[PDB]
């Protein structure tokens, strides 16, 4: 599937 | 096994332009932490192929900037630092057949990375020299 997207939206600190 | 040839390749020609496959396929790779030197060889070799087009390429790109960011967050040191170690290369050569646009798209995600400090400020230097050699002009 192809969903909006933007790269500094997604994680980088989600968990340990 | 959890490894077979070509595994990643298959991956990225299910892959699409989007964060659904991108972030699922990423958090696959973010499970092969053992084997994350293993996988950024795979990495490059898929993307320097021309066996492969630009499209090929961006799935890629959006695949590593998912996967050094997780890394970068919890733990996997071995994932941001296996893909940066070749970033600095494999990227600069993406600028070498990116179009304008594509270039433009990709460095935003590098700077993105870079403002996230995903590699080290030392390998962020690499990726930006080579990526600034890969201007095309100086």
């Amino acid at each position: 599937t192809s969903p909006s997207y933007s790269p500094t939206s997604p994680s980088y600190s989600p968990t340990s | 096994m959890a490894f077979s040839s070509e595994q990643f390749t298959t991956k990225l020609n299910t892959l699409e332009d989007s964060q659904e496959s991108i972030s699922s396929a990423s958090k696959w790779l973010l499970l092969q932490y053992r084997d994350a030197p293993k996988v950024a060889e795979m990495w490059k070799e898929y993307m320097l192929r021309p066996s492969v087009n630009t499209r090929r390429k961006l799935l890629g790109l959006y695949l590593m900037n998912h996967v050094v960011q997780q890394a970068k967050g919890q733990k996997i040191i071995q994932f941001q630092d296996s893909f940066g170690k070749v970033a600095a290369e494999v990227l600069g050569r993406i600028n070498q057949e990116f179009p304008r646009d594509l270039k433009k798209k990709l460095s935003r995600v590098v700077n993105i990375l870079k403002e996230r400090n995903i590699f080290s400020k030392q390998v962020v230097n690499d990726i930006e020299r080579s990526l600034a050699a890969a201007l095309e002009h100086h």
